[PDB]
């Protein structure tokens, strides 16, 4: 393998204003998307079975 | 038992609640006049127009704010440990009794010569008989002889219980798979009332304890009548 | 140096791994299972396990782990 | 005999391991003493005792698991 | 951008500021719980006609007074607050990992309000002992929600701990030694250090009730040969250093609140209160069976506990009278919050005088698990706790908000709050010296009249708690924005303006050698 | 990001009276909870 | 800003990671009692995606930002040390569970140690095969320390490799020990505390092996310079910790408790 | 009776032990049973063991400290 | 730094000794001496001494050493 270092430092300090989360590209609004709707879900059904479980 | 408006311990039943108590006056005049000294301090600090707002040396006034209370802990420490060191000298009981917890009453067994065992239950207060005390008599009160050295044992059948009896000193955790004891001396003929004392669920309020303390004869004479 | 601690994995800690191989492989064969007693500190059960048919451990062995009934 | 005394081997507030020594006892001289047809009155001292100081339930399961084969202890 | 500001956090001040909120709402809980514990003892006989119900909210009431309401105001809130500030950094040393410490707490206390939603509850008290807190005699979810509660909680706080004693150690001013930096530090690191070493004994003890309720271990059930005291040391192992975290941010603001009021440049005796804080912190791991002197230990046990528990006592009269010699030659601005901090020194003092009165195990016998203990630990923990979180929260308020309060006002407050708590508390001795045992729904007809004042004087503290939301509307819809506060010359955490600027010390303090 | 008095804060203070109401439903909802679930527990 | 600290971008991942928190307990809750694993796998599943971006974008602040002078590196090496020690304290409570049964076995057990019916592993086969595997692990592993320091790219990862190599075999050695093993966790506090220490202790070994893949898979892309490679040493560090809780459980359960 | 059987508490080169526990065992077997007036042939299986396998100057020794007070093991 | 030793060395280990010494104050004062016994596996004498008569310990203390034959 070869040392590609200097262009992800290039990449990562483009001066675009991107988040350091957001900054690699489209794939990293992807993947916050999915983590961000399976948590923000995950919690709505976890109140769902709370209102389940708390009757007989 | 407690009596209304009551400030203090119930009066001492056995001579280790009677040395708790003069251990407690002892120890309640040190707390007094500490609890006071500060408050007065603080009025003191508060009460002039007087002024000093330079640095301030400390090392010699934290002498005496360490030796002193060093004196007092040790005053309060000797006789404390002489009390915990008699409530541990051997003696020589006459009799042994277990008792079990349970949710929610106690089991009592005499098993020295006859296997002899009860449960003892809270009367409700839909049947207490008048001038009986609410949440305190039993239908099965532990019989036991006065002024007598007596083993208790004290264990649970299901979780933690604790066995208490306020006016004899006596507070032992009931835990299953362990057998505890502790020792009972009465001075006095009479009843003396405890409730459990650890959190065993939802009857926690409504586990008492009666000790009822008669003559030897009468011990004797109740213990035959159980065969 | 790099080159000392090379010289201790290859020249001490892998011949250790190697010998302490060959003596576990030496001593590899199955026991013979002791008898079944259904003591009653030994498989515990005060609630169904979360899985299978609630009464078998999760790395559940049936040549060596008996249920409380005994061996399957 | 009135109640068990004091025994320097257990000394502390936990008497579980009285309670247990003297069952064994009790048990280990009695098997011993039926092993040559020999006399069980010889045991009677660590009778006494475990009676005096084992809760009944205690004795009851330990009796029933004797019965079983299931009693962990050695006698 | 709110998204952003408030759920994606890296900045100390809101992440301060999120605690705060989280705490003062969690106080609300914890006050509705007390004020039901309070009504059903008002008199005899039941009121709630279920004593389970009784169990399960005296244990939320300790959960959410201790784990939502003191410690994510002291550490998260005032901590997150204050720390930097004092010393000239401009964040947290993790100030993505801080934010983290937070929302672990929203989840946490969801997790303990299911608890109390589903089957009949945990009335387990606050210790959740087994068997009472095992799966027999607590079939269901309500205690294994209560365990994963206290391990989010307890995660949040460790997390919590190290991102404080690596702020507090790496981030001082270069020329600043440890021995240059305000004592409001010093009792943050000591009480990280607690966190650090007592949380993760609690995280093992509640994991094996966790295993012994679900995946048939036996630790603290005899029939597998456990032992139910075996739980009780762990718990102790960390509940004993939790009542000093509980604590020693509090004596660090009231060393700042006496040393501000008294307009002083330094509280007396500096080196004294660092070393009695650490001796307090220390001598606090060594002292948790005096929480087990009934189950049954060995004499020798019961004297080495009583001895090295009275030991606390030193160090912590050397913080009392270096508070007092503060005071001492003082020009004493009788604020609202020099109140707080008087209220604090008198009722921490009666309530540590009453922990001297429990430390002796013979004694002890007759005072554990009666309401003498309840009655130590509201003066210590609740009133100590309380009246430091006050004083903080009314001094530093302008600090934070940009806003004055209405002094007359705040004292008002102040002066309810001291009658509630002491008509509420102080006949509490003498229920416990009479005999009446605490977690009892119900009691003895002789209990009744102490029993009756008290539950009078917790609808006094109600009064005052409702008082305080007042205040504090009273403040932000006035907008009185501060213009000058004094001595700023020793209290650097001002010096930036109220409130400070999102971004502080970008440029960091000058401090030669 | 915005600074200063009233704006280092997740709510408005803008308006008074409808501050009143954020903050009557925020500590109103805590110290309610508590009697709704004792309610709840009850009513099984 | 004239100071040498971290100002970290606004973040979403402290929040998945509390959300992950409470899907994971919640999710537990709901297997144990309402026989369904579904809120288990949704917070198993976001915990690691929310480990994955944070740990991602330490990488990228690092390595590609520049965000770390030597006194973030010394925050992170306190952050660090730190964390161990909790660690260490969490085993403590087991080995004091450990002790606590072993020392004082009850009457339920047969009043010794090990218990009557239990048959402990043998500690000169399995277990002293996995403690020359830990201790050759310590061994490359500073091999590979000393490789990175001295600049040599080939050797590092070699060292690197053996030690992962080291650790994953100890993992396979484990889960056999653990199925041939006739005693279980039910097997009262015998297996309650062998499984439950051991199974601690061998997650800590996946985590500690996960994390030199880590390393490993940043080495191979040149991540690392010979003066700064902070998640390295912090990943021997963990290693080191793994290797010691080893050799006390092996000496206090495996042989003492034999 | 031929000689002592094999016994798993000793299985090693070392008898000094078996010896030892048979001696042990034997006196306090005998003392048990003089004790009540009990049967010593009870004893006797503890008597055949420690007299196969202890050396004659041993059990001599032995028998001289009972006698003088100074055995130091407990009978 | 020295001032951080020199706090430990006034602050905890002292302070320690302190403590330890009251510890050993409080519970000094002779215990009563067991009945002589002359077990032979104490009080050896395989050869006189070098001091003495032979038969005296170095540190011999009358109320507490017995001789092989008893207490002097
Ligand atoms: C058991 C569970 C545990 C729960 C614990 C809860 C307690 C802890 C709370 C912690 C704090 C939470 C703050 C997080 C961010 C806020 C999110 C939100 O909902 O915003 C609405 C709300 C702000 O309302 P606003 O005035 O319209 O603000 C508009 C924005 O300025 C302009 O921005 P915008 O226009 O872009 O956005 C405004 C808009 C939309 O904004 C957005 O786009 C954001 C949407 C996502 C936010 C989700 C937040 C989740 C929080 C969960 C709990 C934590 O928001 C709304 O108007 C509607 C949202 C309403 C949601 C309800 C949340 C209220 C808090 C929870 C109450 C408890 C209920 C439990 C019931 C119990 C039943 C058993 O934020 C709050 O939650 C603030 C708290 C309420 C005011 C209290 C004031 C008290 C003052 C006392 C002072 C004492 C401390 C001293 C401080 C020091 C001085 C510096
Ligand atoms: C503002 C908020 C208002 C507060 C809330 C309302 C509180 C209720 C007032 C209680 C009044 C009781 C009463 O009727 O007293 C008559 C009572 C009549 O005397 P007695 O019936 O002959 O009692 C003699 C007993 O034998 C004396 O012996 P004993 O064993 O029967 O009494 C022992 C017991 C009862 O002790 C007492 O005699 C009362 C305690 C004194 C309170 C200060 O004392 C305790 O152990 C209490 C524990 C307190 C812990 C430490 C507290 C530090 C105090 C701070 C000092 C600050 C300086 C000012 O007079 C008193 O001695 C005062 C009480
Ligand atoms: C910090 C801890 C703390 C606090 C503050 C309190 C506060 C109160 N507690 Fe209690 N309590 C405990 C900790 C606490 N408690 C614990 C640990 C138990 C043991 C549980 C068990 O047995 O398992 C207990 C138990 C306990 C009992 C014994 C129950 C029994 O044994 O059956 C009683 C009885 O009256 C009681 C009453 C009260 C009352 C009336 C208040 C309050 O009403 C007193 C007044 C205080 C306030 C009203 C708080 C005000 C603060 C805020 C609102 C925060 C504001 C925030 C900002 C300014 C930012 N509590
Ligand atoms: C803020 C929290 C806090 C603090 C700081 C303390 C401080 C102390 N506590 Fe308390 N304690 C609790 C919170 C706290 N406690 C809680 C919550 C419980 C119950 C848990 C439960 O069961 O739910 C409890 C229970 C508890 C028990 C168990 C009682 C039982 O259950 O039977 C004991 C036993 O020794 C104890 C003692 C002490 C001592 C000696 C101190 C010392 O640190 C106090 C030292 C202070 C002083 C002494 C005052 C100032 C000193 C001077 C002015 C100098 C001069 C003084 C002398 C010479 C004496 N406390
Ligand atoms: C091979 C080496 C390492 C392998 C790791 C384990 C693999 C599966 C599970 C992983 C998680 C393990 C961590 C420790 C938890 C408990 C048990 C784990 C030990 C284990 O694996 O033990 C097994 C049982 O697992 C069981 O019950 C069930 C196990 C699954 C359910 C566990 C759920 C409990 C989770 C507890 C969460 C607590 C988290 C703590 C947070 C603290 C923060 C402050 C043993 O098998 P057995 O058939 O009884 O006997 C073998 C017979 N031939
Ligand atoms: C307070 C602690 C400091 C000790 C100083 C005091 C005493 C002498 C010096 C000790 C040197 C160390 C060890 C030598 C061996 C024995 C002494 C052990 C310590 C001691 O002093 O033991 C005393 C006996 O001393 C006796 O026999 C005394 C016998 C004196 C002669 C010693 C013989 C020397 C042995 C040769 C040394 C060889 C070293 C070789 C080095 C290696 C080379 C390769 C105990 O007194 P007691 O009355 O029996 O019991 C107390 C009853 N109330
Ligand atoms: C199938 C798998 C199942 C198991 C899943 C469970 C979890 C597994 C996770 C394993 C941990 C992976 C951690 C990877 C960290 C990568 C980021 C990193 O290493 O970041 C480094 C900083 O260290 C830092 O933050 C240090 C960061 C330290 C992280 C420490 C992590 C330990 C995590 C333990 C998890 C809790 C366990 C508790 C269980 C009860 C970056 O600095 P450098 O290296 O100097 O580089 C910069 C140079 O290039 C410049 O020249
Ligand atoms: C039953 C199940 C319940 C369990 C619930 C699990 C709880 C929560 C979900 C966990 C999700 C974790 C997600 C990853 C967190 C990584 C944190 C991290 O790595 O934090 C680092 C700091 O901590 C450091 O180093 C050193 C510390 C690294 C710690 C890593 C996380 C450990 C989490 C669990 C451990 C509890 C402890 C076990 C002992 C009790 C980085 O700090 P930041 O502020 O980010 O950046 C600073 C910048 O300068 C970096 O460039
Ligand atoms: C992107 C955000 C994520 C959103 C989350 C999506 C939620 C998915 C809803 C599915 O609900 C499931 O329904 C199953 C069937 O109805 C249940 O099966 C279980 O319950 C059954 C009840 O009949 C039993 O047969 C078994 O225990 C078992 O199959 C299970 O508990 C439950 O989870
Ligand atoms: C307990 C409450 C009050 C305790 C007060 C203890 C204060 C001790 C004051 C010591 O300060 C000194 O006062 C002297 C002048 O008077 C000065 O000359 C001296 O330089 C200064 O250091
Ligand atoms: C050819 C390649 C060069 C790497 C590079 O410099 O880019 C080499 C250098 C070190 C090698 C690794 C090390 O030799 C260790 C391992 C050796 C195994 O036989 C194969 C995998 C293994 C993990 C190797 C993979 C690959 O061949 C690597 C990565
Ligand atoms: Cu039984 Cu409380
Ligand atoms: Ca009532
Ligand atoms: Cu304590
Ligand atoms: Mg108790």
């Amino acid at each position: 393998f070869e040392n590609r270092v200097a262009e992800k430092q290039k990449l990562f300090q483009e001066d675009n204003g991107l988040p350091v989360h957001l900054k690699g590209g489209a794939t990293d609004n992807i993947l916050y998307r999915v983590t961000m709707t399976l948590c923000l879900g995950g919690t709505l059904y976890s109140l769902y079975c709370l209102g389940w479980a708390s009757f007989p | 038992m407690a009596y209304p408006m009551q400030l203090g311990f119930q009066d001492a039943t056995s001579p280790i609640m009677e040395e708790l108590l003069h251990f407690h006056d002892h120890t309640l005049m040190i707390v007094f006049l500490i609890s006071s000294l500060v408050l007065y301090i603080i009025s003191l600090m508060l009460t002039t127009k007087l002024t000093h707002t330079s640095t301030m040396d400390a090392q010699e006034v934290e002498t005496i704010w360490t030796i002193l209370p060093a004196i007092i802990l040790i005053l309060i420490a000797l006789p404390s440990l002489r009390i915990l060191y008699m409530m541990d000298e051997i003696n020589n009981p006459s009799l042994t009794v277990k008792t079990m917890g349970h949710q929610w009453y106690w089991s009592y067994e005499y098993t020295d010569y006859e296997d002899l065992s009860f449960d003892s239950y809270m009367i409700p207060t839909s049947e207490l008989k008048p001038g009986e005390l609410r949440l305190l008599e039993v239908d099965n009160r532990v019989v036991l002889p006065m002024e007598m050295t007596i083993r208790m044992l004290v264990s649970s059948e299901d979780v933690l219980h604790s066995w208490a009896v306020p006016s004899l000193g006596l507070k032992t955790d009931a835990i299953p798979g362990r057998l505890n004891q502790t020792t009972l001396m009465s001075s006095r003929p009479g009843l003396y009332y405890g409730q459990c004392s650890e959190i065993c669920g939802s009857n926690h309020s409504f586990m008492p304890i009666v000790l009822e303390l008669v003559p030897l004869k009468y011990f004797e004479k109740w213990s035959a009548s159980m065969l | 140096g790099a080159r000392t601690w090379r010289f201790l994995t290859f020249g001490l800690a892998l011949p250790s791994v190697a010998l302490c191989t060959l003596n576990s492989w030496l001593h590899s064969g199955h026991r013979e299972r002791p008898a079944f007693i259904p003591y009653h500190h030994l498989r515990i059960r005060t609630k169904p396990f979360s899985w299978g048919d609630g009464n078998h451990t999760f790395f559940h062995n049936p040549r060596v782990n008996p249920l409380p009934t005994g061996y399957e | 005999y009135q109640t068990a005394p004091f025994d320097s081997r257990f000394p502390n507030q936990n008497q579980t391991r009285n309670c247990w020594q003297n069952y064994l006892d009790f048990h280990r001289c009695e098997k011993a003493m039926t092993a040559k047809g020999g006399d069980v009155s010889v045991c009677e001292w660590y009778r006494r005792v475990y009676k005096s100081l084992c809760p009944i339930s205690w004795v009851s399961t330990w009796d029933d698991r004797r019965a079983e084969g299931t009693f962990p202890g050695k006698i | 951008m709110f998204i952003n500001r408030w759920l994606f956090s890296t900045n100390h001040k809101d992440i301060g500021t999120l605690y705060l909120l989280f705490g003062a709402w969690a106080g609300m809980v914890g006050t509705a719980l007390s004020l039901l514990i309070r009504a059903e003892l008002g008199q005899p006989g039941t009121l709630l006609g279920d004593d389970q119900i009784y169990n399960v909210v005296v244990t939320a009431h300790a959960f959410v007074m201790i784990f939502f309401m003191v410690m994510p105001i002291m550490i998260g809130g005032f901590g997150n607050w204050l720390v930097p500030l004092m010393i000239g950094a401009p964040d947290m040393a993790f100030p993505r990992m801080n934010n983290m410490s937070f929302w672990l707490l929203p989840p946490s206390f969801l997790l303990l309000l299911a608890s109390s939603m589903v089957e009949a509850g945990a009335g387990t008290g606050w210790t959740v002992y087994p068997p009472l807190a095992g799966n027999l005699a607590h079939a269901g979810a309500s205690v294994d929600l209560t365990i994963f509660s206290l391990h989010l909680a307890g995660v949040s706080s460790i997390l919590g701990a190290i991102n404080f004693i690596t702020t507090i150690i790496n981030m001082k001013p270069p020329a600043m030694s440890q021995y240059q930096t305000p004592l409001f530090v010093w009792s943050v690191m000591i009480t990280a250090v607690l966190l650090l070493l007592s949380l993760p004994v609690l995280a093992a003890g509640i994991t094996m009730l966790l295993t012994d309720r679900n995946l048939n271990t036996t630790f603290f059930d005899p029939a597998g040969g456990g032992d139910p005291i075996l739980y009780q040391h762990l718990f102790w192992f960390f509940g004993h250093p939790e009542v000093y975290i509980l604590i020693l941010p509090g004596f660090g603001m009231i060393s700042h609140i006496v040393t501000y009021y008294s307009g002083k440049k330094e509280p007396f005796g500096y080196m004294g209160m660092v070393w009695a804080m650490m001796s307090i912190g220390f001598l606090g791991f060594i002292v948790w069976a005096h929480h087990m002197f009934t189950v049954g230990m060995d004499v020798d046990t019961r004297a080495y506990f009583t001895s090295a528990t009275m030991i606390i006592a030193i160090p912590t009269g050397v913080k009392v009278f270096s508070w007092l010699a503060t005071l001492h030659g003082g020009n004493i601005k009788w604020s609202p919050a020099m109140m707080w901090a008087l209220g604090f020194i008198f009722l921490f003092t009666v309530g540590g005088l009453t922990g001297i009165v429990l430390a002796n195990s013979s004694l002890d016998i007759v005072l554990h698990d009666t309401y003498y203990v309840v009655a130590h630990f509201h003066y210590v923990l609740s009133m100590g706790a309380v009246f430091a979180i006050m004083g903080g929260f009314v001094h530093w308020f302008p600090l934070f908000s940009g806003y004055t309060l209405n002094d007359t006002w705040a004292k008002i407050h102040f002066a309810i709050m001291f009658v509630g708590v002491n008509m509420t508390f102080f006949p509490q001795h003498f229920l416990g010296l009479s005999g009446m045992p605490r977690r009892y729904s119900d009691y003895p007809d002789a209990y009744t009249m102490w029993n009756t004042i008290s539950s009078m004087g917790s609808f006094i503290s109600l009064t005052a708690v409702m008082l305080m939301v007042f205040i504090i509307w009273e403040a932000f819809a006035s907008k009185r924005e501060v213009l000058t506060v004094d001595l700023t010359t020793t209290n650097l955490e001002w010096l930036n303006g109220c409130p400070p600027p999102y971004h502080t010390f970008e440029e960091p303090t000058y401090v030669n050698l | 990001y915005e600074e200063g008095p009233g704006k280092n804060i997740p709510f408005s203070v803008e308006n008074k009276w409808r501050l009143l109401a954020m903050m009557t439903l925020f500590f109103g909802s805590g110290f309610a909870a508590p009697f709704f679930i004792v309610r709840h527990q009850l009513l099984k | 800003q004239t100071h040498a600290y971290h100002m970290v971008n606004p973040s979403p991942w402290p929040l998945t990671g509390a959300l992950s928190a409470l899907l994971m307990t919640s999710g537990l809750t709901m297997w144990f009692h309402f026989n369904s694993m579904t809120l288990l796998m949704i917070g198993l599943t976001t915990n690691m995606l929310t480990m994955y971006q944070w740990w991602r974008d330490v990488i990228r602040e690092s390595t590609f930002q520049g965000h770390h002078t030597p006194a973030v590196q010394k925050g992170l090496r306190y952050g660090m040390i730190l964390f161990i020690i909790s660690e260490v304290l969490f085993f403590t409570g087991f080995f004091w569970a450990f002790y606590h049964s072993s020392l004082a076995p009850t009457p339920e057990l047969g009043g010794c140690w090990p218990p009557t019916g239990i048959h402990p592993l043998n500690p000169l086969e399995v277990p002293l095969l996995n403690t020359s595997v830990l201790l050759a692990s310590g061994v490359s592993i500073t091999w590979a320390h000393h490789s990175l320091m001295e600049g040599d790219r080939k050797h590092m990862l070699q060292a690197l490799f053996i030690t992962i190599t080291l650790g994953v075999y100890f993992t396979l050695l484990q889960a056999s020990e653990y199925y041939e093993a006739p005693f279980t966790i039910s097997d009262g506090v015998y297996g309650s505390t062998f499984f439950v220490a051991t199974g601690f202790h061998g997650l800590h070994v996946i985590i500690g092996s996960t994390f030199l893949i880590v390393c490993f898979f940043r080495q191979l892309k040149f991540h690392f310079t010979s003066n700064h490679h902070f998640g390295f040493e912090a990943a021997a560090w963990y290693w080191h910790f793994v290797d010691v809780v080893w050799l006390f459980l092996y000496v206090s359960i495996y042989w003492w408790g034999s």
